[PDB]
């Protein structure tokens, strides 16, 4: 009876779509306040995010780090980062550049919200993987992207809780 | 329903008080039972223990249970009379003449009035006096 | 039927029904009539069956541990009360005790939703979450299981606040407890 896959017990959510990585699992009902392309674009935002800070965080504690080393910048775990690139200044060279994507992006979602056809979380930047394959495949891969960002939310979580819990090697 | 119930409580209260008095602890029972000097001593004793508030809990859930009957009566939606809980498991009155169980309540009532004066001096007597098979007091001597 | 079975000498709940599982006509304050602030036999079906349910693990639980020892990478707690017990992992390894916490509440938040909506809808039906759900059979089996399952609900649930109850006192565990009566 329109039960969601993710809860048997419950009843499907109305006003969600059958996009990729719909699995009904929306107990609390977002998607009935705020429009489900918005919510889209968040989760996906959050993953890609979370992914690329899953890498670097590990790597830079690993030991992976840019050669000519900036003042500093040494004998520093990612856990104390933050601070030093605040202070050298790189936080704020990043904290430019992505601010003023991210007013690209207003204008992007604005324009989706209003019609113009922008997938939700598309830029239009593929590398060529999707060209040329139909939309199986192209789908496939969205949901693949889905599921990995998902998961790195919650590794990312628990890398940085754990870490400043533990201090400690990449393994904590 | 009072009447009854007070007669039914006064003739229980009687009995033990007695039975204790003769020393008949609980089968299995402890230190806390056996070293109680007297029934007039019990109670405070007892309640010390804790074991009264137990039996308080016990007794409510029952009051409970058993008291809603006489909404329903007054709500005029049951026929139960007064005392009547339908308990009678060794069956004394099944099937048996009214007359018969009327005669039975009546003794019932009449050694529950007499219970409920009784306690009254297995009470007052023994305060003021001492415990004993008679339970008198000291008449020349001081009672309180 | 003008009399209930647990209670001879008073009338029927109306209401409940001996095909409820778990009927025995025991409601002498008839709490089964009510229906406000959002309460109704519905909530109360749900509620017996799920604090049956807890009771009954909380006290294999104790019990487990009291009888077999703790589990692989618990062994700070060593008391058998099982109430310090608590506290001694509590201040060891606070982490898993108060992440279960986290995730139970979430569970439980989607569950009072289901229930919610379900007593609403008729979909569900009290105690219904899907565990299981294929294991029973003939329905005549379900009905039976089910009745099992408030009885010994309905037994646990004693057990337990006694557990509970008993350890915060005589700060001894429960089996030893029995044994000393007993001895
Ligand atoms: C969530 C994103 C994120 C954030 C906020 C930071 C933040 C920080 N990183 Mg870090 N990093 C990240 C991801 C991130 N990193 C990833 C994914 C990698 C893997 C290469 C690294 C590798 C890395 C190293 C090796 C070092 C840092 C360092 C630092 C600190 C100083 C900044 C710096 O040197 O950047 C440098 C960041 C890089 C060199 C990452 C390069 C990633 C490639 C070049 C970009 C790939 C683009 C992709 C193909 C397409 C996307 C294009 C567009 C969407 C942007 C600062 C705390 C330094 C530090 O803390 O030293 C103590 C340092 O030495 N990071
Ligand atoms: C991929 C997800 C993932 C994985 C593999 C682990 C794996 C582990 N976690 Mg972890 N954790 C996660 C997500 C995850 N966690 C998230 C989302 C949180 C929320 C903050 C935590 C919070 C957390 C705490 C608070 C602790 C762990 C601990 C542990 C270790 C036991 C183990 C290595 C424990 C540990 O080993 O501490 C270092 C511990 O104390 N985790
Ligand atoms: C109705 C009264 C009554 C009767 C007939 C029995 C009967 C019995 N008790 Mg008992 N007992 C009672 C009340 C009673 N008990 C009360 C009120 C207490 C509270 C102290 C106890 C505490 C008690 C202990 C601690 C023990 C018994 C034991 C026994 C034995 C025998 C079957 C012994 C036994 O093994 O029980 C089977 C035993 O060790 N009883
Ligand atoms: C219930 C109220 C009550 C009270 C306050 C007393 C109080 C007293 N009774 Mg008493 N008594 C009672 C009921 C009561 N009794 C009942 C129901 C009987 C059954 C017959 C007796 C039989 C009785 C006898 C036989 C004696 C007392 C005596 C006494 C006094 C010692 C004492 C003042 C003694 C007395 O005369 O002292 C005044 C005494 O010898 N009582
Ligand atoms: C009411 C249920 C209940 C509760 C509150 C507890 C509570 C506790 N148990 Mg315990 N236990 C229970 C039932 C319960 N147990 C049962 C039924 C058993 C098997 C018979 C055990 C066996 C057991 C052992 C062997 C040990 C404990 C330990 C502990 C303590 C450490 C907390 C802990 O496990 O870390 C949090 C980690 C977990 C809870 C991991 C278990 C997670 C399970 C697999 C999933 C939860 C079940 C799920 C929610 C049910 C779904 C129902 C619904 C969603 C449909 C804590 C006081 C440890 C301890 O310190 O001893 C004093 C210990 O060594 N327990
Ligand atoms: C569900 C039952 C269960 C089972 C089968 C195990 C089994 C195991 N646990 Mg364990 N554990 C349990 C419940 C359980 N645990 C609970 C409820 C907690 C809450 C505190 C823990 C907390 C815990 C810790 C903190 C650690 C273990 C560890 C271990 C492993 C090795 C223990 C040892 O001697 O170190 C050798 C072993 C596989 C140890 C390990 O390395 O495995 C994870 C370890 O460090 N457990
Ligand atoms: C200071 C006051 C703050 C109040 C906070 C308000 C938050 C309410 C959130 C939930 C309210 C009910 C939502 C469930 C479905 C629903 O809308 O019921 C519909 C409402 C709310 O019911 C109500 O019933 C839900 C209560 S209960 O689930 O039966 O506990 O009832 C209409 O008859
Ligand atoms: C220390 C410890 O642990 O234990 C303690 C516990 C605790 C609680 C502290 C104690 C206590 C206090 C207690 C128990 C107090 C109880 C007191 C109680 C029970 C008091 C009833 C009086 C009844 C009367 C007066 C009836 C008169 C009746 C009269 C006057 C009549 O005319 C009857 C009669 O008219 C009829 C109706 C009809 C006529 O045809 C016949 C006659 C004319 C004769 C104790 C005792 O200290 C023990
Ligand atoms: C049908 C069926 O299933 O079967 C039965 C089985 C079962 C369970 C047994 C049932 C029962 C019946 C029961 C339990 C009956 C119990 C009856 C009981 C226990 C009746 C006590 C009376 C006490 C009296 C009269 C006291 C007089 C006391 C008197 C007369 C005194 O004055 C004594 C005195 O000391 C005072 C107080 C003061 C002193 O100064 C003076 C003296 C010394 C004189 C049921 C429920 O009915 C069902
Ligand atoms: C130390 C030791 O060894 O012994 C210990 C044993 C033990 C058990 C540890 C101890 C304890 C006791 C405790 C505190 C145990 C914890 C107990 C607790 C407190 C369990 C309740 C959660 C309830 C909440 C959050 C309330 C509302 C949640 C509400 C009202 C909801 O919103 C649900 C909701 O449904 C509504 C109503 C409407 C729906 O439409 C919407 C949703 C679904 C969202 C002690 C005292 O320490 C002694
Ligand atoms: C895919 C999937 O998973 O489907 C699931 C579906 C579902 C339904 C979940 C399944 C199930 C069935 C389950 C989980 C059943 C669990 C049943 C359970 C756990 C049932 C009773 C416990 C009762 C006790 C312990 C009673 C009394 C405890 C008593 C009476 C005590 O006296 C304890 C005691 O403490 C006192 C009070 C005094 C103390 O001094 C001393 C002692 C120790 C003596 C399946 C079929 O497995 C699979």
């Amino acid at each position: 009876a329109e039960k969601s896959a993710s809860l048997p017990f419950l009843e499907a959510p109305p006003n969600l779509d059958g996009g990729v990585g719909d699995l009904g699992f929306d107990p609390f009902r977002f998607s009935d306040f705020v429009p489900i392309d918005f919510l889209r674009e968040a989760e996906l935002k959050h993953g890609r995010i979370c992914m690329m800070a899953w890498l670097g965080f590990v790597a830079v504690d690993m030991g992976f780090r840019v050669y000519p080393a900036a003042e500093g910048f040494e004998s520093l775990t990612s856990i104390t980062a933050h601070d030093a690139a605040v202070e050298q200044g790189g936080m704020s060279q990043m904290l430019l550049w992505f601010s003023l994507l991210e007013v690209f992006d207003t204008i992007a979602v604005q324009q989706m919200l209003e019609g113009s056809g922008r997938a939700p979380g598309d830029f239009g930047l593929d590398g060529g993987f999707l060209k040329g394959k139909s939309q199986a495949e192209i789908d496939t891969m969205k949901l693949k992207e889905i599921v990995h960002c998902r998961l790195a939310m919650f590794a990312f979580s628990g890398v940085v809780t754990q870490a400043v819990l533990t201090q400690g090697p990449f393994p904590y | 329903e009072a009447e009854l119930k007070h007669g039914r409580i006064a003739m229980m209260a009687f009995a033990g008080w007695l039975a204790t008095d003769f020393g008949v602890r609980f089968p299995g029972a402890g230190e806390p039972y056996t070293s109680v000097p007297n029934a007039f001593s019990a109670h405070n004793i007892m309640v010390d223990s804790g074991a009264m508030w137990v039996m308080l809990s016990l007794i409510g859930f029952i009051e409970i249970s058993t008291a809603a009957v006489l909404v329903e009566v007054s709500k005029g939606e049951n026929d139960r009379e007064a005392g009547d809980f339908c308990f009678d498991p060794l069956g004394f009155c099944k099937g048996k003449s009214a007359d018969a169980i009327n005669t039975m309540k009546l003794k019932e009532l009449q050694n529950g009035r007499a219970a409920m004066m009784a306690f009254g001096g297995l009470a007052t007597q023994t305060a003021l006096g001492g415990v004993d098979f008679p339970y008198l007091v000291p008449y020349p001597n001081v009672a309180d | 039927a003008e009399r209930s079975p647990s209670l001879p000498f008073m009338n029927k709940p109306a209401l409940l029904d001996p095909s409820m599982p778990g009927y025995k006509g025991f409601d002498p304050l008839g709490l089964s009539n009510i229906d406000d602030v959002g309460i109704d036999l519905y909530w109360l079906r749900e509620a017996e069956i799920k604090h049956a349910r807890v009771a009954m693990l909380a006290v294999a639980g104790a019990v487990w541990v009291e009888a077999f020892g703790p589990a692989p990478g618990c062994e700070a707690a060593t008391a058998k009360n099982q109430m310090d017990a608590f506290w001694q992992i509590w201040n060891s390894h606070p982490q898993y005790i108060a992440a279960s916490l986290v995730f139970i509440m979430i569970a439980e938040a989607v569950s009072g939703i289901s229930t919610t909506t379900g007593r609403e809808s008729g979909e569900r039906e009290p105690g219904f979450f899907g565990f299981g759900s294929n294991f029973p059979k003939t329905d005549a089996d379900m009905k039976k299981m089910q009745d099992k399952e408030l009885e010994n609900g309905r037994l646990a649930m004693w057990a337990a606040m006694g557990l509970i109850f008993q350890g915060s006192a005589n700060h001894m565990g429960g089996l030893e407890a029995l044994g000393a009566t007993f001895n």
